[PDB]
RNA sequence: AAGCUUGAGUCUCGUAGAGGGGGGUAGAAUUCCAGGUGUAGCGGUGAAAUGCGUAGAGAUCUGGAGGAAUACCGGUGGCGAAGGCGGCCCCCUGGACGAAGACUGACGCUCAGGUGCGAAAGCGUGGGGAGCAAACAGGAUUAGAUACCCUGGUAGUCCACGCCGUAAACGAUGUCGACUUGGAGGUUGUGCCCUUGAGGCGUGGCUUCCGGAGCUAACGCGUUAAGUCGACCGCCUGGGGA
RNA sequence: ACUAUGGUUUUUAUU
């Protein structure tokens, strides 16, 4: 919430592949999955993750 | 998911087609909640005392 | 930009005509001219050696700088004006400390706009610098081929080139004619494009508008006695001959280039 | 939206006769309660109240026989925008005598059969029998 | 939205009583605040849809008010072009 | 006046240009009443992918409080700076208290 | 007409949203361009040929441009006069809707004419052209191939401005509003409750299935009805000709 | 790999 410059807790909602975890297996409110959905998107062009994802 | 350890030979074997994602865990049969019981093992282990 | 000419008098309706509000109309820096003598298209002993120059109208020369004048030094663009004998018309520049100077256009429609010179200028368009400086996928103009008076390659309005590899006192570099070439390094380029480039959009509605501007309508092969010209046609006014030049070679497809020598440069030619 | 004050009054007490519901309700007017007192004096309902001050609500006591609902022929014979008019002379029979017309006369809400006794016309409104 | 202050700049000085909104001339000049408000949507930009349609919808509006101005408030339309820049 | 967060990249071959730029802007905003809340150095990360020959960058967070047109005027001045990778604006969440 | 404030709309604080406009900007790969390493393959179908290459391709390094679009987020989860609309950042903004008060006083709803608008394709005058591709030039298949299949490719798809105005525009049901049936599921506000709840009880706002009355020639509709009713507008009288 | 077809037409009333 309000800050992508550390994503030492944001990285618990990212898969093993780069994309989004889905809030079922999380347990996380639908309006939070949003937040942290965008969130992950906004942190990567901080270039703290990538985007791919090819090697 | 994708491979993450192997490391100089790999399981294989119909990779991730019926094994590692989809029947088993979750779709088709629904058995032995896998998606949803590993964090509640998680949460009540822990040691829970005395290490 | 171009615009469209309305009919308010005979033959107008076809007219489009180039506006620029950065133009100045009045006259040029009066210290920065000369009146560029002409031969005629004649050598001196009277005989034609280019054709159809004769009926020219007066037009002078802007000292222009293709001799890299002030190297290393910095400038800004004072005013944008036209020259009747390039393309991408002309701007005049106000040097660092003192001095004007007449330059071929790099592409802008404005002035109060600065530029530098050398090692020491901004990758930015505008700026003339020796190519050893300038990164691979810079696009230049008037890339030089020696040091002089004169200036070499990618001059014509809108034109430019782009350069694809670096080693050692050479760069290589794809030409707008579909020729790959291995220039050298040390030569000044300016970065960018070359300005106008809506120079092939002009119409010369009248056919009094290109006399009045000293151009010529060539004569035609077919329309003359065949012993003056072999293309000539007969009195029912019948082909029946290969296309050819006043001087009876062959021209649809026949090549000309018998150089031998100029290997140096050649990477890949045009195809 | 709405355009007359009794074209959602016959339909609910023509409904609910199959669940043979005791009661309904309805938003209240003059002409609901005028004529909601002459269906209780002709018996065809029991009970009538009103309840509210600015935009008053009406509970209809809705009448029942052995296995049956009593108010089995009920219809307007008439539009809002084609409305139906009588002279004195002219008020319609319904059932050969064994039903009622239902007018709005210069005197308020009443059966044919109480207009003819005064001696009155007016707008037909209802059809019972 | 008109502001708060753009508002009161009509509703609490234009009526003929404190804080007035019953004289009708109040409800038409409030509107003629908004659709100077809605042709100072453009620059920056100029063809935006919804405000150069939404500006036609606040000339509807203000013919719709202006006209029962005409029609059932007896003579308050020449006392309110003395007021309102209608024919600038 | 808005809040800004401000969080920019500096290019590891033009830095020195930099503090030429930002250390006289602070003038400009508080010439204009607003407010810069820290302007920390983050340092030297790896990065999670090359930006074309460029795998390792340094890090810098303003934190701002300003007139939109002084925001609008920096963004030029980040542009015409050319050392700067991204100036990374993102609209309110208040101004940062207690050092964060 | 004057008071009332039950229809309808509005402000203060607040809710969710791929709704619209104007500026910026980014990761990969197909491609193109120049040099290494090292070779004759690549490409493609039911099976192949035309072709790219052998004058140095494919592959893999090395060093960079060029173009269209935006993985996940994503949920019968949301928005928009209609058509339709999902990168991320900034600058503007309509509708709908929640709590508690204040306000206009019929301001609603319907609408001939008129004026408004696009999912694709096309036109004018110029730019830019990876991925694809009417027509075009080949090859194979064939009795022939204008079709399947394949190498290349123009207009077009992209962009600036002015035109074009259509559809299975079909969510086939013109519109505002009220009443009512058996059972579940999803989903946004506000009140009430020591949440004694590891969530209900009310009340607004939203919404998907499965039954059933009534309704149909039959499929279908089903409280968000094609059921029950009332007002405004619009349309209709056989096939083919056409 | 690997396909084109064939005009027109019929059979009781009766308790």
């Amino acid at each position: 919430e309000i800050d992508y410059k550390d994503i030492a807790t944001l990285k618990n909602y990212i898969t093993e592949s780069g994309k989004i975890v889905p809030s079922r297996i999380t347990g996380t409110r639908a309006k939070y999955q949003r937040q942290l959905a965008r969130a992950i998107k906004r942190a990567r062009y901080l270039s703290l993750l990538p985007y791919t994802d090819r090697h | 998911i994708k491979v993450r350890e192997n490391e100089p030979f790999d399981v294989a074997l119909r990779r991730f087609k019926r094994s590692c994602e989809k029947a088993g865990v979750l779709a088709e049969v629904r058995r032995r909640e896998f998606y949803e019981k590993p964090t509640t093992e998680r949460k009540r282990a822990k040691a829970s005392a005395v290490k | 930009a171009v615009v469209k000419c309305k009919p308010t008098s005979p033959g107008r309706r076809h007219v489009v005509k180039v506006v620029n509000p950065e133009l100045h109309k009045g006259k040029p820096f009066a210290p920065l001219l000369e009146k560029n003598s002409k031969s005629g298209g004649r050598n001196n002993n009277g005989r034609i050696t280019t054709r159809h120059i004769g009926g020219g109208h007066k037009q002078a020369y802007r000292i222009v700088d293709f001799k890299r004048n002030k190297d290393g030094i910095p400038a800004v663009v004072e005013r944008l004006e036209y020259d009747p004998n390039r393309s991408a018309n002309i701007a005049l520049v106000l040097y660092k400390d003192g001095e004007r100077r007449y330059i071929l256009a790099p592409k802008g429609l404005k002035a109060g706009d600065q530029i530098q010179s050398g090692v020491d200028a901004a990758i930015k368009p505008g700026n003339t610098l020796p190519m050893r400086n300038i990164p691979v996928g810079s696009t230049v103009h008037n890339v030089e081929m020696k040091p002089g008076k004169g200036g070499q390659l990618a001059r014509s309005a809108g034109t430019y080139v782009q350069i694809v590899a670096r080693d050692g006192a050479y760069v290589t570099l794809r030409l707008r004619s579909g020729e790959m070439r291995k220039v050298e390094a040390d030569c000044r380029a300016t970065l960018g494009e070359v300005g106008n480039a809506e120079h092939m959009l002009r119409v010369l509605g009248k056919a009094g508008a290109a006399r009045w501007r000293g151009v010529r309508p060539t004569v035609r092969g077919t329309a003359m006695n065949p012993v003056d010209h072999p293309h000539g046609g007969g009195e029912g006014r019948n082909f029946g001959k290969h296309p050819v030049t006043p001087w009876g070679v062959q021209t649809k497809g026949k090549k000309t280039r018998s150089n031998k020598r100029t290997d140096k440069f050649i990477v890949r030619r045009r195809s | 939206s709405m355009q007359d004050p009794i074209a959602d009054m016959l339909t609910r007490i023509r409904n609910g006769q199959a669940a043979n519901k005791a009661a309904v309700t309805m938003p209240s007017s003059k002409l609901k309660v005028a004529i909601a007192n002459v269906l209780k004096e002709e018996g065809f309902i029991e009970d009538f109240k009103v309840e509210g001050d600015t935009k008053p609500e009406l509970e209809l006591t809705l009448k029942y026989f052995q296995g049956k609902a009593v108010v089995e022929s009920i219809q307007r014979v008439s539009r809002p925008g084609l409305r139906i008019y009588k002279r004195k002379d002219e008020l319609p029979k319904v059932m050969a005598g064994l039903g009622i017309a239902v007018v709005s006369t210069s005197k308020g809400v009443m059966t044919d059969r109480a207009a003819r006794q005064a001696g009155l016309g007016g707008e037909i409104i209802c059809y019972v029998a | 939205s008109l502001s708060t202050e753009a508002t009161a700049k009509i509703v609490s000085e234009f009526g003929r009583d404190a804080n007035d909104t019953g004289s009708t001339e109040v409800q038409v000049a409030l509107l003629t605040a908004q659709i100077n408000h809605l042709q100072g949507h453009f620059a920056e930009h100029k063809k935006d849809h919804h405000s150069r349609r939404g500006l036609l919808r606040m000339v509807s509006q203000r013919r719709k008010l202006l006209d029962y101005l005409k029609r059932k408030d007896v003579a308050r339309y020449t006392q309110l072009i003395e007021r309102l820049g209608l024919r600038r | 006046m808005r809040h800004y967060e401000i969080v920019f990249m500096v290019h590891p071959d033009q830095s020195e240009q930099v503090p030429g730029m930002i250390e006289r802007y602070t003038a400009a905003i508080t010439g204009a009443e607003g407010k810069i809340h820290r302007l920390e150095d983050w340092g030297r990360r790896q990065l999670a992918y090359p930006i074309n020959k460029l795998h390792k960058a340094h890090y810098v967070l303003m934190n701002v409080e300003a007139p939109q047109e002084v925001i609008d005027e920096l963004e030029t001045t980040f542009r015409f700076n050319d050392a700067v990778i991204r100036s990374m604006v993102m609209r309110t969440k208040h101004a940062v208290t207690e050092a964060s």
